[PDB]
RNA sequence: AUGGUGAACUAUGCCUGAAUAGGGUGAAGCCAGAGGAAACUCUGGUGGAGGCUCGUAGCGGUUCUGACGUGCAAAUCGAUCGUCGAAUUUGGGUAUAGGGGCGAAAGACUAAUCGAACCAUCUAGUAGCUGGUUCCUGCCGAAGUUUCCCUCAGGAUAGCAG
RNA sequence: AGAACUGGCGAUGCGGGAUGAACCGAACGUAGAGUUAAGGUGCCGGAAUACACGCUCAUCAGACACCACAAAAGGUGUUAG
RNA sequence: GUGAACAGCCUCUAGUUGAUAGAAUAAUGUAGAUAAGGGAAGUCGGCAAAAUAGAUCCGUAACUUCGGGAUAAGGAUUGGC
RNA sequence: CUCUUAAGGUAGCCAAAUGGAUUAACGAGAUUCCCACUGUCCCUAUCUACUAUCUAGCGAAACCACAGCCAAGGGGGCUUGGCAGAAUCAGCGGGGAAAGAAGACCCUGUUGAGCUUGACUCUAGU
RNA sequence: GCAGUCAAGCGUUCAUAGCGACAUUGCUUUUUGAUUCUUCGAUGUCGGCUCUUCCUAUCAUACCGAAGCAGAAUUCGGUAAGCGUUGGAUUGUUCACCCACUAAUAGGGAGUGAGCUGGGUUUAGACCGUCGUGAGACAGGUUAGUUUUACCCUACUGAUGAAUGUUACCGCAAUAGUAAUUGAACUUAGUACGAGAGGAACAGUUCAUUCGGAUAAUUGGUUUUUGCGGCUGUCUGAUCAGGCAUUGCCGCGAAGCUACCAUCCGCUGGAUUAUGGCUGAACGCCUCUAAGUCAGAAUCCAUGCUAGAACGCGGUGAUUUC
């Protein structure tokens, strides 16, 4: 029962902290999907749900198994026999935890940004400008450096304009391309520019 | 099993076995250390404790919610005749203990030292130190070597004093003696300040001031035999149980087969000694100056002494120590005040008190007028007066 | 001390005090409004049935009539006839704003007195015309 | 004391321990608030979560209205019946037990406070004195 | 929290010790050890009121 | 402990048969174990009974049996030790199932159910003496018993089931008896149900008591005419709340669910 | 098993005597008044019914973590409770006797004795199993194994010792 | 586990194994002297704080049930191959 | 005499004044009480206490075998002269 | 050999006012809830009498191999340690083959006797 | 677990007679966090009030180490048992669950079957079910039901005490016990850190939680002070002054006892753990370790606090005239 537990709780705050990825709002829905892969971040997440319920089923099983143990060894036996199974559940979760951690890492590290606020896009091709604008219109520490794709994610930073909190957003840079395929860190400017609001 | 509730026990271990002391009298266990540099100086002072009564005053406690705002307590006044110095006996440090090897005594010593050492006066011839001061004729010489063996040798000096309980509205008679250790520097100054002293008399400003952190020790109220319930603090059994509700149910186990020294039993309680300590002297008053229960915010001349006396005690003549909160102990006993053993600027000691209003209203009752005069003033001409 | 002082005379189990009722009966909004008051779901006579000097409501406008023809009710008309009471008795007792304690009971003596007298017919009369 | 209580809670008597009826001073609508458990309560074996004059409970509304009714809040208690001290020299107590509901940050559901509101409470928690019509 | 024993706490309250908080303590000694002398010759005189 | 018990008399039983309240027999049928028994155990034969037929009109009672004879057997039945109806009926159509099964020996058939629905009764009007306890009350039998009749059957009881669904609701478990009403903490919350089930007409006729507008009133109104209120002068709430709720469930208030619309 | 003695306790029947405050309710009958063709239907009385009701003495014995447990007592004491005009309580007389009596049925009661009273005799009833079994020294000194009776018990028989 | 044989105990003290049904020694009349068995020789305790060659430092070594169990391995612990 | 009362309480006539005593006033008991604020949080369980109680007048529901239920419930009073 | 789903709108036709046992009343019968009230409890404190207690007189009983401090080991006493100082009083309820309810609750007898059946053999009665 | 797969090795010597560690593949039910309302025969007693102690396999508090550890909060690990670990609801049963406070509601052992109980031992009464031709017994289920010590020895708690010339006063301290705990307020600060949301801490101060030792000025409680007054019934011819009502009842009531229901007080020196270091070999680099050495946890030993060996000890007073 307590070996059960110490699972069933583990995994049920991975399934109740990571952010739901449809039934967000479209812009992160997205990004989490040019980030990290939306179909894998569902698979891994769903792993652990089905491996929830797995252990869940073989400590309800085995307890009444072990309630006609008729012996020290029987039940003994019995109760290596769950939690071998336990093990080894959780050891065909090696793949889907190992990413999962990862992206743990990554999307703390995300900037919140409000879509229902004020904003403003600051969009172009590599190596024009518009970081330089960020850092000296706003509080924020953005790199200046002469070469293409110096940033790679969405910067933030605010200010305020007549008492109110705008947000700015420098956002890596665009190629003109034949446009079916552009890359991941292209794509976060594009979905950036086509979902939010603002100017 | 185990339990299953967590709970504390009932009592401290460190306050046992629980007996009754050794004398109506707690004996100091310790004086401060010995800051060989500083003006010589009486370590506790023994007086009789022998009222309670109500000060407020404002509490000039920066940082507190009661700054600048005006505070009532209890304080207990404890009345202590000034003390007297008749003996010196030196200890020697060993690898052992500490030894003592040499009492020294006063010529002359009062009745009441006397009346101590014996069991019955209303009988003996008197003869005690008779045959001592016999001696002390001639030069002396005699208690010179003695002194001298002191200043040689000796490690700590300490001072035997008495009391003046024929100053002391009680009624014994008999004083008591002491022991109290002289703190400033040198065998040499310690015991030629004896010397000087002899036959002399200490007052209790010259021991103390206003303001300053002094302990009590006593051995402090007795009740006799006592129940579990109400000697540890225990539980009381339901209701109806068989073979009675006050007490502990289970006392032991199969393992091991006794009763523990820590279940809590009936027997004694009360009458152990005490100490207490951390008690801030507030107001020392000298039997002279009138007006003790005045102030310099009340100037009503009136003294400390409530409307028909104390009780089960009189109406303090001499210099009054009051302290605050409450000594172990009960009216007429004998509190010996050690100072402080260590330095204490927990910034509370050292806010400079002043007392705002001493109450000094009847105990036996319940009070309403302070002085006689304020009532007659209220009540008017009642009948025989005129 | 004992059990029938105590379980009468809890903080509890306290009645309204004859200051309060005499300023209830000062003036003829304050009596008009306990006289009328709306349909209360929780007092016995759902509100309504109100002795003002006995601070009680009834069931029944029979049981007023009962009550009001009775010593209980005399008890308290007796103890509403005078100076009501106050801090001002106590203090000026001592001697301590006299002036204040006489400028009360001439103002109780004149003014207050007659219009609150003059009331309590209206409510004898009030009370008997509708019973 | 936790969130809301500004400064040093200081000590005074345990009037109301839990499963307590006591009224509601403020115009929100419930009529009286039964105690379910005391905020800031030590543990102690057989002991009865006491509340004070200005401590926070949770209480759910017995009688009143339906909205309500059957949902546990906090409260801030106002008047304690029990005798307590004052640190200048008297002893004192109101005629009944009394609360008012408030959120955990200690800002008040209803605009006015009937009846005399504590004095202690009134030091402890600014937006009480804030719908105080009478202190003490 | 910090016990009694606490070194931190212990290490802490010696420096206070040595500064203000002595130097109250260290006047109270030359103030009653002043009034230990003026309690003496009080009684010398009142020794001398005996031998006139 | 209940479930345990449940379990118990479906593997034991032949045919398992299935009562319901003839008031609201879908609310009070439970999916679930019908789900279960096609899955695990399809030799078991399964077969509702409606009863408390008195207790709604008579084409309610002959159109649900139309509606549920779609997918199952179903009686119309009403159980009294001595004025019955649906007896020779369902003696009839256990002697079937019996003649069916003619290797067996013997045949022990189930009576799974919702509390309070007439299990127990029905096995008395039966065997036409009083056999099992019952009460008004939900929770009275507790554990199983056999109790033949013509050696070949025996009838069980098991106690009634709740399955533990999130919806459901309070209210909802509330009006078909499983919870007693004794132990409910504010019952007057509940009685805007026994309005929104019930016609005023009847209501109305019952008590007796005129009119009103919300239950807070309805309570108030009844509680001054029963004359059922407490020391000085509040009218009860909880208790007279607590009984309504019971006339309710007892029968002495007239109320049914609506049968699926004809076609 | 034979032959005796018990109904002074107690079970039931019979004959003859005795004993049981004060309140609450208010049945039939009857009177007056108000309606009616009559049956009778409302109001106020009177009257004093009942295995009715509150409750004394009486008879009983519910409950209490009751008192007391070599006790006052081989069943008591205290409080609380049931019933209290009759299928009531009770004195004396009288009938029923043991494998019987008597039983508003508990195998209850039948002299502190009851799924079969008490007393004497046959009688030292029966021993499977338990307990006990009385001085000294010297010398010799085992056996827990076969084999059969269908088996376990109960044993026959061989072997070991003098 | 069930068969076969031979020892030991039961009817049996005594020496040693700190203590002990089955382990090591051991032919019980009463005494004296001598010499040993098994086991021992820092002190308790009769008898070498003997002699000789090596190995070992354990932040609770070892002094042993041994020809096993936890046992197969982990160590920048030491010595000899 | 009080009172509805051969209830309880106090008296007259008549009859007892018998029960091992004395000195203290610890714990634990037996019998009996009171308690701030809260008011069943106690307990398997409101067990046990508390509360109610006599009389007069107002008033009295469901159900019913129409007799009851009923002292239902719930109110207002009580001395002395 | 062939064969069984019709009843329709908030209360229906019907049968000798009712459709009933969901039965009034009664209960030292069993159980749940609500008001009132409270030391049941938070959390205990205090008081009265009679005991206990000390004295004078009087004066039993259970029970009793001998005993009476602990730790570890021996498939209360022995082995190895801790230790250990006369004589005692009031409490106490852990331990004492200190008792004591000690029988129970299982197992075995060819053994007791109470009761019942187409068990065997008889038998009153009919 | 079963069935294999690779192969560091055993198998007297040994690759391919059989064994065989560490790794590793097979499903026990759908790859998109859907639900998955699955509750499927414990034939044996435990469960709880009171109270003590022990273990550590650490839930919280102390100090460290590692993590995308920016703060803030958290996870994982190390030393650590000094000190805490609660309040209620639920028996149509609770081998459990929920919601609420909390710094935290960790797990165990010896339990508390003679200290007291509730279920179950458990007999005689009774009913319902199943079985039996029946007497009866049981697949059940429901209700009613007397075991009552201590006065003995020991242990535990308090209390006296002969004898070491007599007697008195003042002391030392072997040994034993030992105690304090947790939270949050101001200030440092809206600073550090942050694009923002938000957001600490050491110095310096103030209160409370749990526990402990006292104490009764004040507030509350208690009243045979039967202190003062009042009330009913009866009794002393009436007033008066009183009696009885198992302390007759009501109010107030000093004294005494007493309550987080009232007030006061509860510490600072040495040596260490984990870890962080210094010089520095073994080993011509290097290393916190081997020799040596510095810091460092609520730990440990003292300080302080309680008792004072009745076979531990010191200082000092007086020492009978028939
Ligand atoms: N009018 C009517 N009432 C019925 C009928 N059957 C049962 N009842 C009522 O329903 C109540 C419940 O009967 P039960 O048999 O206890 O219901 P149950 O849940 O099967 O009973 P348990 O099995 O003991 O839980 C009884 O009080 C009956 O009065 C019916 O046919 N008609
Ligand atoms: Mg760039
Ligand atoms: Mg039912
Ligand atoms: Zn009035």
């Amino acid at each position: 029962k307590y070996t059960g537990e110490g699972f069933v709780e583990k995994f049920e705050d991975i399934l109740k902290g990571f952010p739901n990825i449809n039934d967000v709002h479209p812009f992160h829905r997205d990004l989490m999907d040019t980030l990290y892969e939306k179909n894998h971040y569902k698979i891994s997440l769903a792993a652990i749900s089905r491996a929830k319920s797995l252990v869940e089923q073989v400590a309800r099983d085995y307890v009444r198994l072990l309630k006609f143990g008729q012996s020290l060894f029987q039940c003994k036996q019995l109760k290596r026999a769950a939690l071998g199974r336990m093990a080894t559940i959780v050891k065909k979760l090696r793949d889907p935890l190992a990413y999962l951690e990862q992206v743990r890492q990554h999307i703390g590290r995300l900037p919140s940004i409000d879509p229902n606020t004020r904003t403003l896009l600051i969009c172009g091709y590599p190596n024009v400008g518009k970081s330089s604008f960020l850092r000296c219109i706003t509080k924020s520490d953005v790199d200046v450096q002469p070469y293409a794709f110096t940033t790679k994610s969405l910067y933030v930073g605010h200010f305020d304009y007549k008492y109110l909190r705008f947000q700015a957003i420098d956002t890596p840079g665009i190629l003109d391309r034949p446009t079916e395929e552009m890359n991941n860190i292209e794509m976060q400017s594009i979905y950036a520019i086509a979902h939010l609001r603002s100017c | 099993s185990h339990r299953k509730y967590e709970a504390p026990r009932h009592g401290h271990l460190g306050f046992l076995p629980r007996k009754r002391a050794a004398s109506i009298r707690a004996r100091v266990k310790a004086f401060p250390k010995d800051d060989r540099s500083k003006p010589v100086a009486l370590t506790s002072f023994l007086g009789y404790k022998a009222g309670m009564t109500t000060i407020v005053r404002d509490l000039d406690r920066p940082g507190s919610k009661f700054h600048k705002r005006e505070v009532v307590e209890a304080v207990t006044v404890v009345d202590t005749p000034p003390v007297v110095v008749v003996g010196v006996v030196g200890y020697v440090e060993t690898p052992r203990g500490l030894r003592s090897l040499t009492t020294v005594w006063a010529e002359h010593l009062s009745d009441e030292v006397k009346r101590r050492f014996y069991k019955n006066w209303y009988k003996s011839k008197k003869k005690a130190f008779t045959k001592y001061s016999a001696k002390y004729a001639q030069d002396g010489a005699g208690i010179e070597r003695e002194l001298a063996r002191i200043k040689k040798y000796a490690s700590v000096v300490r001072v035997l004093v008495h009391t003046q309980i024929r100053k002391t509205p009680l009624a014994q008679k008999k004083a008591h003696l002491a022991e109290i250790q002289l703190n400033g520097g040198s065998i040499s100054e310690k015991v030629d300040w004896a010397r000087e002293h002899f036959e002399k008399t200490v007052a209790v400003d010259s021991v103390f001031e206003q303001n300053e952190m002094i302990d009590a020790i006593a051995v402090t109220k007795g009740h006799g035999f006592e129940g579990v319930t109400h000697r540890w603090g225990t539980k009381k059994l339901p209701r109806k149980t068989h073979r009675g509700l006050r007490k502990v149910a289970c006392i032991g186990a199969w393992h091991p087969a006794h009763v523990m020294w820590s279940v809590a039993r009936a027997g004694q309680r009360g009458y152990h000694s005490r100490t207490s300590i951390n008690h801030k002297i507030y107001r020392v008053g000298k039997g002279d100056d009138e007006a003790n229960g005045a102030t310099s915010f009340d100037r009503t001349k009136k003294t400390i002494t409530p409307m028909g006396g104390f009780v089960h005690y009189g109406e303090i003549k001499n210099d009054f120590i009051m302290v605050k909160g409450c000594i172990p102990g009960n009216r007429k006993r004998i509190v010996t005040l050690r100072k402080s053993l260590y330095t204490n600027t927990s910034r509370k000691a050292l806010e400079e008190v002043s007392l705002k209003w001493i109450d000094t209203a009847s105990k036996f009752g319940k009070g309403r007028f302070q002085t006689p005069a304020e009532k007659h003033a209220f009540m008017g001409t009642l009948k025989k007066d005129l | 001390m004992g059990r029938y002082s105590v379980k009468r005379y809890k903080t509890k189990r306290r009645t309204r005090d004859l200051d309060l009722i005499y300023n209830d009966l000062s003036t003829k909004e304050s009596v008009q409004k306990l006289l009328n008051q709306p349909l209360d779901e929780t007092k016995p006579g759902l509100g309504q049935h109100y002795c003002i000097h006995c601070a009680k409501y009834m069931e029944t406008a029979i049981a007023l009539k009962t009550h009001l023809k009775g010593k209980v009710h005399k008890r308290r008309v007796k103890e509403l006839r005078g100076v009501p009471y106050t801090q001002e008795v106590s203090d000026a007792a001592a001697g301590y704003n006299l002036n204040k304690f006489l400028n009360r009971v001439q103002e109780i003596t004149q003014s207050v007195g007659p219009e609150k007298e003059s009331n309590e017919a209206l409510l004898k009369e009030h009370l008997d015309s509708t019973l | 004391s936790g969130n809301g209580a500004q400064g040093t809670k200081f000590r005074i008597s345990l009037g109301l321990p839990v499963g307590a009826i006591m009224n509601c001073a403020d115009n929100s609508g419930a009529r009286n608030l039964y105690i379910i458990a005391v905020k800031g309560s030590g543990s102690r074996l057989n002991r009865l979560p006491a509340a004070s004059l200005g401590d926070m409970v949770m209480a759910t509304v017995k009688k009143g209205k339906p909205e309500l009714r059957k949902k546990v809040m906090p409260a801030i208690v106002v008047r304690q019946a029990k005798s307590w001290r004052r640190r200048d020299g008297v002893f004192l107590y109101f005629e009944d037990n009394a609360g008012v509901i408030a959120n955990p940050k200690g800002e008040m559901k209803g605009s006015a406070i009937t009846g005399p509101v504590g004095k202690e409470c009134a030091d402890l928690w600014p937006r009480v004195a804030s719908n105080s019509g009478v202190v003490v | 929290a910090k016990s009694l024993r606490a070194s931190s706490h212990l290490n802490a309250k010696s420096v206070k010790r040595r500064g203000v908080f002595q130097k109250a303590v260290d006047a109270r000694e030359q103030r009653i050890s002043d009034k230990l002398k003026e309690d003496l010759l009080k009684q010398k005189l009142e020794d001398l009121k005996k031998k006139e | 402990r209940i479930w345990n018990e449940l379990y118990k008399v479906i593997d034991s039983s032949d045919v398992v048969i299935h009562v319901l309240d003839a008031r609201d027999p879908l609310g009070t049928r439970c999916k679930s174990v019908e789900e279960y028994m096609k899955k695990e155990t399809p030799h078991k034969h399964l077969i509702y009974v409606l009863n408390k037929c008195d207790l709604v009109p008579t084409w309610v009672a002959a159109a649900w049996v139309k509606h549920l004879s779609k997918e199952r057997p179903t009686l119309a039945f009403h159980a009294s030790i001595t004025n019955s109806f649906g007896k020779g009926s369902l003696i009839q159509l256990l002697r079937q199932f019996s003649q069916l099964h003619t290797d067996r020996k013997q045949i022990s058939v189930g009576f799974i159910g919702y509390p309070n629905t007439g299990k127990s009764s029905i096995i008395n009007t039966l065997r036409k003496k009083k056999v099992c306890q019952v009460a008004p009350i939900p929770g009275e039998t507790k554990v199983w018993q056999y109790i033949t009749l013509m050696k070949r059957i025996f009838l069980i009881d098991c106690p009634g089931i709740v399955p533990p669904s999130s919806k459901d609701s309070e209210e909802d478990i509330l009006f078909r008896g499983v919870v007693r009403v004794e132990h409910v903490t504010h019952p007057e919350q509940y009685i805007p149900g026994v309005l929104k089930r019930c016609q005023v007409k009847h209501l109305e006729r019952t008590y007796e008591i005129s009119g009103w507008k919300d239950a807070t009133e309805f309570i108030e109104i009844l509680a001054r005419k029963q004359g059922r209120l407490l020391k000085g002068g509040e009218p009860d709430e909880s208790g007279v709340s607590k009984q309504i709720l019971n006339d309710f469930n007892r029968g002495k208030i007239p109320w049914f669910v609506l049968p699926p619309e004809k076609e």
